């Protein structure tokens, strides 16, 4: 035996790595009617597949 | 180191009256190792001498 004892290779220890998880969440986001800006006026031109605006 | 239950000091009459009788704290250990070196045997840096308080 030893005076001083461990146990690292093999021993009846205690103590793990923790598993967690985290409950589910949903991101909200408001699609705000300003801010987009505005170039030219009635087609003419108008580029294809453009948000309507 | 003499270790003996009974409360009489070695000068005395009682005892085996020869020699100074002096207080002795803990148990004496053989000179080679200290004890308490490595969890995985790998020992430590023991002590030695003798009267040497350290």
């Amino acid at each position: 035996a030893g005076g001083t004892g461990g146990r690292v290779f093999n021993t009846i220890r205690t103590e793990n790595v923790p598993l967690m998880t985290v409950n589910g969440s949903s991101f909200s986001l408001s699609s705000n009617t300003h801010s987009h800006n505005m170039v030219f006026g009635r087609g003419d031109a108008s580029g294809h597949n453009s948000s309507p605006n | 180191y003499r270790i003996g239950s009974y409360y009489i000091t070695e000068e005395d009459i009682n005892p085996g009256d020869s020699i100074s009788l002096g207080f002795g704290s803990w148990a004496k250990v053989t000179g080679v190792i200290m004890g308490t070196g490595v969890v995985n045997p790998d020992g430590s840096v023991p002590n030695a001498q003798r009267v040497e308080f350290q």
